[PDB]
């Protein structure tokens, strides 16, 4: 059914800008959506019917990136020792936000606090899915929120 | 109000959805198309 491929493409640019925001090198963020496209695709008979199609996507890649993080990790210990942190994002073509300084403002941030600022301030997921795909308590995923937010309002310099 | 976590008057909260608004203004990869057209084609001929 050509069904399941139109659901992707609705979601597929919110799925971008989540795996962007999330990661830590710039060159890295395109092929983890194409991970995530790929096991997608081979899992679709497990999703649940009636429920979260955008957070059941989120999950997989976040969990993917996670996991790739971990392995980079390994052979970053087992190799050089270093690990390489890198932002290049092309201005801002509609508006005026700097999304260069902006991305390496959520860099500053934990890795716990920027995911939860992201899927619940521009993912548009709610505090329970949010912490569905976390994998973690509602009360962690509001904790999370306020002490990125707070965090962000300082780095950024912007009194609200 | 303080059960308001995100401040929907904060110039915080509008930053993330403008953010998140940028990156989606530029364009989906070909690549990435490509393989939902492939995927869908290993279906059909299932």
């Amino acid at each position: 059914v050509k069904d399941f491929k139109q659901e992707l493409l609705l979601v597929l640019p919110a799925l971008r800008a989540f795996a962007i925001s999330l990661s830590s090198k710039h060159d890295k963020a395109e092929d983890l959506v194409q991970d995530t496209l790929m096991k997608a695709w081979a899992k679709q008979d497990s999703f649940e019917m009636g429920s979260n199609l955008k957070a059941w996507l989120f999950t997989i890649l976040r969990n993917e990136f996670y996991s790739q993080m971990r392995k980079r990790g390994r052979e970053v210990q087992d190799s050089d020792g270093v690990f390489i942190e890198s932002v290049a994002i092309h201005p801002a073509q509609y508006g005026s936000l700097d999304l260069q300084d902006f991305k390496k403002a959520l860099n500053m941030l934990s890795a716990d606090q920027r995911e939860a600022i992201i899927l619940i301030g521009a993912s548009g997921f709610s505090y329970e899915d949010a912490a569905a795909i976390c994998g973690c308590a509602i009360g962690t995923i509001k904790s999370r929120v306020s002490r990125a937010r707070n965090r962000l309002q300082e780095l950024l310099k912007v009194d609200r | 109000f303080g059960d308001d976590l995100l401040g929907v008057n904060s110039e915080i909260a509008r930053k993330l959805r403008q953010f998140y608004l940028e990156i989606q203004e530029e364009a989906l990869p070909a690549r990435l198309l490509e393989l939902l057209e492939r995927l869908e084609q290993a279906e059909r001929f299932g």
